[PDB]
């Protein structure tokens, strides 16, 4: 199975700011990364797909770059409903997995 | 506009089946690709499976082929089985389509005796 | 446009083609140029009223809607016509679909004809990626 270690585990941050999350796959898989939001009760949302396409009824301020290993989620200019948890999830190999999460809170 | 709506029971008790459904309204279900997602307790996800057009399926080997994924084109319905659950088993599941737009609200099973 | 098999092969690498759910690169090259020349404008229309678009003749029966054939499920969620483009962006997004199947790349009628069970790696070869 491919391994996704995401980083930083958690990430405090004002309003207004610019942040970075990390998304590192064990073995080599193209674009076939994918990242989603989770806010509190709520499923999971697809906000980025293969890397760095958009998708449509999202905040054009996240954006999504990288490839082979190594893949960043940015959001630039942070706002309180950005709030949550981040997953990022390979689909290049079966069986399909996640990485842990980054949680991403109020300073 | 696509809705997903999971049910089920919330409790259920160690070595039974766990059987959840998931109900599909605004278009076939034969229209899509469908799969059943957990989330445990301290935020892990996990990819169940998934059954494609074909009805071929594919499912995740950490479940140790305990899972059977059907789906019922008449009731518009697709289902998870669970065979023999224990506490681990305990997480929220959810149904959405494998191309991840649509998700149902996600259901919390416990397994407990009792 | 018509690709260049280095060109293309360089293309699909880009866009995450290369041991996608264990289907080594050649086996996309191959298939492209059996099934349109590499040709992304390639439409080939079939007995049955569907039509066969671009690179990789994504069929409206199942795939696409081109709005006129008759039992289309549009799988991939697209209008056909986003398939006739010289960015294989949507044409590579709805095959990785195709190819998620128990299926896999039998679906490609040409793949299956002249490149399974041949050394496809030879489509790569000599080439930049």
């Amino acid at each position: 199975d491919i391994v996704l270690t995401q980083s930083p585990a958690t990430l405090s941050v004002t309003p207004g700011n610019s942040v970075s999350l990390s998304c590192r796959a064990s073995q080599s898989i193209g674009n076939n990364l994918h990242w989603y939001q989770q806010k509190s009760h709520e499923s999971p949302r697809l906000l980025i797909k293969y890397a760095s396409q958009s998708i449509s009824g999202i905040p054009s301020r996240f954006s999504g770059s990288g490839s082979g290993t190594d893949f960043t989620l940015s959001i630039n200019s942070v706002e309180t409903e950005d709030f949550g948890m981040y997953f990022c999830q390979q689909s290049n190999s079966w069986p399909y997995t996640f990485g842990g999460g980054t949680k991403l809170e109020i300073k | 506009d696509v809705q997903l709506q999971e049910s089920g029971p919330s409790l259920v008790k160690p070595s039974q089946t766990l059987s959840l459904t998931c109900s599909v309204t605004g278009d076939s279900i034969t229209s899509a690709y469908w799969s059943w997602i957990r989330k445990f307790p301290g935020n892990r996800l996990e990819y169940m499976g998934y059954v494609s057009y074909s009805g071929s399926t594919y499912y995740n080997p950490s479940l140790k082929s305990r899972i059977s994924i059907t789906r019922d084109t008449s009731k518009n319905q697709y289902y998870l089985d669970l065979n023999s659950v224990t506490t681990e088993d305990t997480a929220t599941y959810y149904c959405a389509n494998w191309a991840g737009d649509y998700w149902g609200q996600g259901t919390l099973v416990t397994v407990s005796a009792a | 446009k018509v690709f260049g098999r280095c060109e293309l092969a360089a293309a699909m690498k880009r866009h995450g083609l290369d041991n996608y759910r264990g289907y080594s690169l050649g086996n996309w090259v191959c298939a492209a140029k059996f099934e349109s020349n590499f040709n992304t404008q390639a439409t080939n229309r079939n007995t049955d009223g569907s039509t066969d678009y671009g690179i990789l003749q994504i069929n409206s029966r199942w795939w696409c809607n081109d709005g006129r054939t008759p039992g289309s499920r549009n799988l991939c969620n697209i209008p056909c016509s986003a398939l006739l483009s010289s960015d294989i962006t949507a044409s590579v997004n709805c095959a990785k679909k195709i190819v998620s199947d128990g299926n896999g790349m039998n679906a490609w009628v040409a793949w299956r004809n002249r490149c399974k069970g041949t050394d496809v790696q030879a489509w790569i070869r000599g080439c930049r990626l």
